[PDB]
């Protein structure tokens, strides 16, 4: 008898659907992420900062510094050694 | 949802003439009803003069 209006009641809709949860939580997630690997700072050193990047990073991750530390308890005992027996 | 967002994008604009259209070719029919009257009014008058 009247005209009818759902083309516009998307004021108060936007809240209830459910991707709006998703939109919302991704325009948080995506604001403070810095663009590129940028904030890297590559290099430092602390007198053994060195140690771990040449040897603790994802890239060389290799067993060697365990070897290193095994040959650490080969340097240790056995100067005690000569302390002892 | 960029596509939920797009097809909403000028609706708003299109329905506020929508509206006012729709509703004018409603009733602008009273119009027609009140020339009804008129209508059967002269049909019943064709009826009995007919019947004479």
């Amino acid at each position: 008898v009247s005209t009818l209006i759902p083309p516009k009641v998307v004021s108060s809709k936007n809240i209830g659907s459910a991707p709006n949860a998703k939109r919302i939580a991704n325009v948080v997630h995506f604001y403070k992420s810095l663009p590129q690997g940028p904030a890297p700072a590559i290099k430092a050193n602390t007198r053994l900062a060195r140690y771990k990047a040449k040897y603790f990073d994802g890239d060389n991750a290799s067993g060697k510094p365990l070897w290193h530390f095994a040959l650490g308890i080969i340097a240790f005992g056995y100067s005690m050694e000569y302390y002892f027996h | 949802r960029i596509d939920s967002v797009s097809q909403l994008q000028n609706v708003a604009e299109t329905t506020k003439v929508l509206f006012d259209v729709s509703k004018e070719t409603v009733e602008l029919e009273s119009e027609a009803f009140e020339l009804k009257q008129k209508v059967e009014l002269a049909h019943e008058a064709k009826a009995v003069l007919d019947s004479w």
